[PDB]
């Protein structure tokens, strides 16, 4: 039918970067 | 030579009862561009520490 | 003591901050911001 | 005891016309 160095810590902590990724218009 | 150049740093501030800070000087730059690594004691102009 | 009790309890309300409306302010860009899909340069013609 | 201030209310007394010309938007 169907089919299928190391050291600095506290200044050099206090210079790491801070980089803000920027931005596009639309 | 003389004029060069000397970077340090500090950190951590002072406890009571003390009157220096430790300083570490870290990097020399000669007036004809010579560049040393020197990771030294700063002292002051005896030879005391920080 | 009952006027320590009402202080330790009621002590730590923290302020509140009222800015009436109008009032000039800034943005001061912490990016920086892209616009050349969205505008584009021509010249007019003289006259 | 203390409450927001107000804003600035504007006196009333220098009441002018704002529209010294017929603006070109209107046309005319």
């Amino acid at each position: 039918l169907t089919a299928g160095g190391g050291g600095g810590g506290e200044l050099a902590e206090k210079l790491q970067p801070m980089r803000l990724s920027g931005s596009s218009a639309g | 030579d003389r004029g060069s150049k000397v970077v340090g740093f500090y950190q951590g501030g002072l406890r009571q009862g003390q009157a220096r800070i430790f300083v570490q000087w870290s990097r020399i730059e000669t007036p004809s561009g010579v560049v040393i690594n020197l990771d030294s004691p700063g002292t002051g102009p005896l030879g005391e520490a920080g | 003591s009952a006027a320590a009790e009402a202080l330790r309890n009621s002590i730590n309300i923290p302020p509140t901050l009222y800015k009436n409306q109008g009032e000039r302010v800034n943005i001061l860009v912490a990016r920086d911001l892209d616009f050349s899909d969205v505008y584009s340069l021509e010249s007019i013609p003289t006259k | 005891c203390a409450s927001a201030p107000k804003p600035k209310q504007p006196s009333d007394f220098n009441r002018e016309p704002v529209n010294k010309t017929v603006p070109v938007e209107i046309q005319r």
